[PDB]
């Protein structure tokens, strides 16, 4: 049950350093391997063999494999450089391939901005359903990467939430996050919440029936 | 010249066997082995099994007892099947050549959803805001399969809108849209969005009005 972990984001302004790691039991002892995927493509093979590049690949990718961590370095990365990277690798003790969780690289080209978030109420039309649904829209936001949150009556509330993920519209990123719930466990309640946090910084807005 | 190309089916339900095909040109099958690898939703990539040039077969063990692998040398086919299918067989399939222990040449890939859903079709219902420039919405729903059109007042509201990306739980799915008007214009001249759905064969308007 051999498992590679890996460093899930690894921000980096463009023209920097940017270091993704692999580690595992004893990694030097097998060779490891890296693969670019750019989001709904098909992976492409960037490294083999720790540290040796196929025909095509720009010379900036470069890799190394000594204590226990494999290592993928990209010198002075780029807009085209930004994506999800695996690393990967055999192992005999059950003849099988192995990948690692995946380190998504993002490469920052612009200032980080702020979300505009805004809470939509029920719709009387879908109240007379005798179901309710909670609208939180978030907007105009940088790096790609956000968290939301729910909270009735100040308790944190988990149940019947769903989120879509992030996705670029015109020069920034936007996404909502749905509450879920019936008609009257909305009029119940006196105060709902959802809080958009990014960066260092939690955006809220309130919705009381 | 070396390429691998994935067909079969991309709505499935939880009772049956999935079935793709993995079709090689360029190169002979005779003299290389296919490797067959998943990715859910924002998941990792996650290895099946291979099989070899010799026609030897390896699988994973979380997947083992229910996937096969075959192939067809002289069409230069491979084969992939997964019987007992549930919500999270639902994924992106690559298949991808073997070269000793990297993979070098990858399929474009093919989408996979495993779900017993039937074709919904939404239920609209409009966004007013609750008490320099107002934004409005239109919520899609419960519906599937994908996609669902959005428009406001028919094209001629192309400016401000932003359509988000559609999420989805008990198995139909959700989608929003808004948009940003100027002050002014809104309500004294009216917002309406249209909502199309080809798989359900539906057309619905609908009007933003304060409350």
């Amino acid at each position: 049950s051999y498992t590679l972990t890996q460093p899930p984001l690894v921000s980096v302004a463009l023209g920097q350093k940017a270091t993704i790691t692999c580690s595992g039991d004893k990694l030097s002892d097998v060779y490891v391997h890296w693969y670019q995927q750019k989001a709904g493509q098909a992976p492409v093979l960037v490294i083999y063999e720790d540290n040796r590049r196929p025909s095509g690949i720009p010379d900036h990718f470069s890799g190394s494999n000594s204590g226990n961590m494999a290592t993928l370095t990209i010198s002075k990365a780029q807009a085209g450089d930004e994506a999800d990277y695996y690393c990967q690798s055999w192992d005999g003790t059950n003849s099988a391939w192995v990948f690692g969780s995946g380190t998504k690289v993002t490469v920052l080209g612009q200032p980080n901005a702020a979300p505009s978030v805004t809470l939509f109420p029920p719709s009387s039309e879908e109240l007379k359903t005798n179901q309710a649904t909670l609208v939180c829209m978030i907007n105009g936001f940088y790096p790609a990467d956000v968290a939301v949150t729910w909270e009735a009556d100040g308790t944190p509330i988990t149940q019947g939430v769903k989120t879509t993920q992030p996705s670029k519209s015109d020069s920034k990123y936007m996404a909502t996050s749905y509450l879920t719930m019936t008609a009257d466990a909305w009029k119940s309640r006196n105060t709902f919440i959802c809080k958009v946090t990014h960066g260092g910084n939690t955006v809220e807005k309130s919705l009381s029936p | 010249q070396v390429q691998l190309k994935e067909s079969g089916p991309g709505l499935l339900q939880p009772s049956q066997t999935l079935s793709l095909t993995c079709t090689v040109s360029g190169i002979s099958l005779s003299d290389y082995g296919v490797h067959w690898v998943r990715q859910a939703p924002g998941k990792g990539l996650e290895w099946m099994g291979i099989i070899g040039h010799a026609g030897g077969t390896d699988y994973n063990s979380n997947l083992k007892s229910r996937v096969s692998i075959s192939r067809d040398t002289s069409k230069s086919q491979v084969f992939l099947k997964l019987n007992s299918l549930q919500q999270e067989d639902t994924a992106m399939y690559f298949c991808a050549r073997h070269f000793y222990t990297y993979f070098d040449v990858w399929g474009q890939g093919i989408q996979v959803t495993v779900s017993s859903a039937t074709t919904t079709a939404p239920s609209v219902y409009p966004l007013a805001p609750a008490c320099n420039t107002v934004t409005l919405g239109c919520l899609v729903k419960g519906y599937f399969p994908e996609p669902v059109t959005v428009s406001w007042n028919s094209g001629a509201l192309t400016s401000g809108v932003h359509t988000f990306p559609s999420v989805l739980h008990s198995g139909l799915y959700s989608l929003s849209s808004s948009v940003t008007v100027p002050s002014s214009t809104w309500p004294s001249q009216t917002v309406t969005c249209n909502v199309a759905h080809p798989a359900s064969s539906t057309k619905v308007d609908k009007k933003i009005v304060p409350g």
